[PDB]
């Protein structure tokens, strides 16, 4: 009767450069999972009204990330839900030139 | 505070009537009903990127 229950360490942030893979992982004690990425628009990361650019990338958690570029980057959040509520935990990627 | 428990109040009322439509079409109707609602509640951050991530997890039901 609660919502889902997570990993607390996982996902962690992870550092790459740019032309390397990528692997974050999520773990789930118990439920769906979704992955999303938050979309920075002009320097904003939020809309008009305020609610942020969120995009859904997938659905222990690993999501694989082959040939990271600059845009793609950023704030990771795992989504996990069932019948009474959602738990999140966010991480953020950092890609690097050679 | 008060704000955010009529936010779970919606997510699993809006739980409960997708999970029991059998009519594929009428449950994206759900959705949108809770996405008008949830969005006239938030009001911080928190709040609404709360709002935000409830909208995309009842799609995937």
């Amino acid at each position: 009767p609660h919502r889902p229950i997570l990993q607390a360490g996982l996902p962690a942030n992870t550092t790459a450069v740019v032309g390397s893979d990528v692997e974050l992982l999520c773990k789930v004690y118990s439920p769906h999972i979704q992955w999303l990425k938050h979309i920075v628009i002009n320097g904003s990361s939020f809309g008009a009204d305020g609610f942020p650019y969120v995009q859904v990338l997938k659905t222990v958690e690993v999501l694989y990330l082959r040939n990271v570029s600059a845009e793609d980057a950023g704030e990771y959040t795992c989504l996990a839900g069932n019948s009474i509520g959602l738990s999140y935990q966010s991480a953020w990627l950092t890609v690097l030139p050679e | 505070g008060d704000r955010r428990k009529e936010m779970d109040k919606v997510y699993r009322t809006a739980f409960k009537r997708i999970t029991s439509t059998p009519d594929k079409e009428k449950r994206k109707e759900v959705v949108k009903e809770a996405t008008e609602q949830l969005r006239r509640i938030a009001k911080d951050e928190e709040e609404k990127k709360k709002a935000a991530y409830m909208i995309l997890f009842l799609k995937t039901l």
